[PDB]
């Protein structure tokens, strides 16, 4: 995921108005406005585009290089027989009491 | 809201943008620096303005947020930071000429040539060639022609350019409110409102002022000393109780006595220690030099190196056609990346600039956490002392005989000790006089107590009084002396020389007793002692977070500079010249001069 010459295509938020709650997504684009004016779309004083980037490259230390992350999150509501792992069986024997 | 908010979310952005673009700007730097060529040139020169240019534009925007409103006294020490205009307070006109005349003043520095009375075809710069008739001559006439026709053919080129820089430079420093430009200087060691680690500006004079009363006694017999041992080379034209003539010290300045050394030796028949054969003998490299500075760095309970600093760091000279410049720096590109660029030799002294710029590397690793703003030594002063005590600790005896460079047993003596001790003095004593003189003329000519038809005269009788050197020619209000020097004309200060080998020794004398060590000071080893690692680190993580007065006190347990530390290092160089003095005369007198008789 890095180039030389920086990998300006993974972006993150940096200004938002109040914290996330649990398992939310937020994709809007609106200019942050951080002072008491009205900006009305335009970013400039007090007014800031949310959404930064990261400029990947490869001479970048750990800690400043890109990561992937996978998040397995689990589900028990209300279903009988759902999703679940592999068993393995065993051999059936013939002609004796088991 | 308020407005303390607001300077939190402009510094959030701010510190976004300004590290991505220092990092591009960096790394072109690198690029050139380590292989030259002419494109590199100019691709590292458009990312300098593209860095430039976002600066000054962020700089003329934080000036929006009022720095009376701001509590935290960190982000009052960004915006701070942030908010000083510097130049361009000036007009467009008195701006163009500043830099015109500072241009002019360093090409003219750069490119100055003086050649032979007997044969004017033979000019000769100062670096190929002045300084190495002044390092190396034995002879009285050719160090005194070299030393007078330098200031003499350059030096009177400089004048009518530093009386027009002081102007400007005043000028440009009274519109933001400092009195003059060496006021402006003197603001780095400025602290407000910490409560108990406050700092004035003008108390930085009365502090130099009152450390250097008490080097005098060391100096004056160094002096002695070393006037006795050159009314040997020199015979007839020394007195016994004069000053020193200038043109004989070991460099066009005398900012070092340190080439000084083979006629001032006091035990000639006892060479000291330099293992540069065993290593040659032991077939090491310029791997195993790093490894080795990495293995001192791991044992006091520092980090390791961070794996990007092996793979992209240029340790050799490149061999075939790579033109570089070969000056061994510390980089500090951002983004968690590190590197050391020099070509290294295998040698003993680049076995110690290795240790000395692994140092640096430490202290940039450690405080990459703060804030953008804040990633530097406490001041001036800090990181090259830092530096410093790694190379102190790394050359002793004790050290090179448990790495394997000397013999196991090695006895040593108390002549080759003499010998070092002396050494050592030609350099670190003999150039705080030369600093002292110096930044204060620097001083007094800015705020206007020295007028501009005296500045010979003040010079030259200030060099008589507190270092002890009298000049060979007299010299009226046509020349320029100090502009002669490399950061006189260049513009740079000159104090944090004076200040960091205070530093230096504090740092050294502070980590020698936890490390717990018995003998004297000259013979301290830190290494594995995990205590002196985690009394250093605990001021190397602080960056300019803190005052530098706090900074000092985590490591030293005192809030300002002291020169006991240094005395202690010397004392027993300072008995043996007390005893080497007995018939000679310590002191000079302000009246002799090598012509008038
Ligand atoms: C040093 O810089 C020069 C010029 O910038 C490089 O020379 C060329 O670089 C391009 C870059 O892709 C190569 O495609 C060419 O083959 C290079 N030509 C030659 C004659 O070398 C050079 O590669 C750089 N050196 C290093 C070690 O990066
Ligand atoms: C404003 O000042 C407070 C303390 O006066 C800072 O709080 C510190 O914040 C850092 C990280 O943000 C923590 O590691 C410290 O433990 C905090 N200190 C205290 C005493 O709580 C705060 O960071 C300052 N504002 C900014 C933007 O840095
Ligand atoms: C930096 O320079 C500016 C002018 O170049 C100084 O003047 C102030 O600039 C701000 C921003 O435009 C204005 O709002 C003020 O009215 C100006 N005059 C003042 C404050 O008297 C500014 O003072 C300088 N700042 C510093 C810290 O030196
Ligand atoms: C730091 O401590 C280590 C561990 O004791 C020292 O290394 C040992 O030194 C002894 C004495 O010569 C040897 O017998 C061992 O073989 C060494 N062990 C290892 C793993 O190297 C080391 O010499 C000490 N360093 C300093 C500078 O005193
Ligand atoms: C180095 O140490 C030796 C021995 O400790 C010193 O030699 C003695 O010096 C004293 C002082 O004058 C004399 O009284 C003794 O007679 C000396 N010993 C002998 C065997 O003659 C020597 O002076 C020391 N050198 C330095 C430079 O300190
Ligand atoms: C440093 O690196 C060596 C490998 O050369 C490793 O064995 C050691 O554990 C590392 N030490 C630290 C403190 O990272």
């Amino acid at each position: 995921d890095s180039k030389v010459s920086g990998n300006y295509n993974y972006l993150y938020r940096l200004f938002r108005k109040s914290k996330l709650k649990p398992f939310e997504r937020d994709i809007s684009t609106e200019i942050y406005q951080a002072g008491n004016k009205p900006c009305n779309g335009v970013a400039g004083f007090n007014c800031y585009f949310p959404l930064q980037s990261y400029g990947f490259r490869p001479t970048y230390g750990v800690g400043h290089q890109p990561y992937r992350v996978v998040v397995l999150s689990f589900e028990l509501l209300h279903a009988p027989a759902t999703v679940c792992g592999p068993k393995k069986s065993t051999n059936l024997v013939k002609n004796k009491c088991v | 809201s308020t407005i303390e908010e607001q300077a939190k979310t402009f510094l959030d952005k701010f510190n976004h943008e300004a590290e991505d673009l220092f990092y591009q700007s960096s790394l072109a730097s690198w690029n050139y620096n380590t292989n030259i060529t002419e494109e590199n040139v100019q691709n590292m020169n458009n990312a300098g303005d593209k860095w430039s240019a976002f600066l000054k534009e962020q700089s003329t925007l934080a000036q929006m947020y009022p720095l009376q409103e701001i509590q935290n006294l960190t982000v009052k020490l960004q915006l701070q930071a942030l908010q000083q205009n510097g130049s361009s307070v000036l007009s467009e006109d008195k701006s163009k000429r500043l830099n015109t005349i500072l241009n002019t003043m360093s090409t003219i520095y750069s490119t100055g040539k003086v050649c032979n009375p007997d044969n004017p075809q033979e000019c000769l710069l100062l670096e190929p060639g002045l300084n190495e008739i002044m390092a190396n001559s034995l002879d009285y006439n050719e160090r005194l022609w070299a030393w007078e026709s330098w200031r003499s053919e350059v030096g009177k080129q400089l004048r009518p350019l530093y009386e027009e820089y002081v102007v400007l430079k005043n000028e440009m420093a009274r519109a933001n409110h400092y009195e003059d430009y060496g006021d402006y200087w003197r603001g780095d060691y400025e602290v407000n409102g910490v409560d108990g680690y406050d700092y004035s500006r003008g108390q930085l004079i009365e502090d130099v002022e009152h450390t250097f009363e008490e080097i005098k006694p060391l100096y004056e017999h160094l002096h002695a000393y070393v006037r006795a041992k050159l009314m040997n080379a020199y015979p007839s034209y020394i007195s016994p109780i004069g000053c020193l003539p200038a043109h004989l010290l070991g460099d066009m300045w005398g900012r070092f006595w340190t080439n000084l050394y083979s006629l001032t030796v006091p035990f000639g028949q006892k060479p000291n220690i330099d293992v540069t054969d065993a290593m040659v003998d032991q077939a090491w490299d310029a791997q195993r030099i790093f490894k080795e500075a990495e293995k001192f760095f791991v044992s006091v309970g520092l980090p390791n190196m961070t794996q990007g600093f092996w793979e992209n760091s240029m340790l050799t000279d490149p061999g075939n056609v790579q033109k570089a410049v070969c000056h061994p720096t510390a980089w500090d590109l951002g983004k968690g990346d590190f590197r050391i660029l020099m070509c290294t030799k295998v040698t003993m002294d680049d076995f110690l600039t290795a240790h000395h710029e692994m140092g640096h590397i430490q202290y940039d690793m450690a405080y990459a956490a703060q804030p953008f703003l804040l990633r530097n030594g406490a001041n001036e002063g800090f990181h090259e002392a830092v530096g410093e005590i790694m190379s102190l600790s790394a050359a002793t005896p004790k050290h090179l005989k448990s790495i394997g460079l000397l013999s196991p047993d090695f006895q040593e003596d108390n002549e080759t000790e003499i010998n070092f001790l002396l050494k050592q003095a030609l350099t670190i004593v003999g150039t705080l006089p030369f600093t002292y003189m110096l930044e204060k003329w620097r001083w007094m000519v800015f705020k206007g107590e020295i007028p501009k038809d005296q500045w010979m005269k003040k010079w030259w009788e200030m060099k008589r009084e507190i270092v002890g050197v009298v000049e060979p020619v007299p010299h009226d209000e046509t020349y320029c002396d100090p502009a002669s020097l490399f950061h006189v004309s260049n513009d740079y200060s000159f104090i944090r020389y004076y200040t960091r080998t205070l530093y230096q020794f504090q740092f050294q004398e502070a980590l020698c007793q936890a490390a717990k060590h018995e003998g004297p000071l000259h013979k301290c080893d830190i290494s594995n002692s995990t205590e002196a690692g985690q009394k250093l680190f605990n001021m190397l993580r602080l960056g300019k977070s803190e005052p530098w007065t706090l900074a000092l006190e985590n490591v030293v347990g005192a809030k300002n500079m002291n020169v006991r530390p240094l005395l202690n290092y010397f004392e027993p160089l300072f008995t043996w010249l007390k005893d080497q003095n007995k018939n000679s005369f310590v002191g000079w007198s302000t009246d002799w001069s090598p012509y008038a008789d």
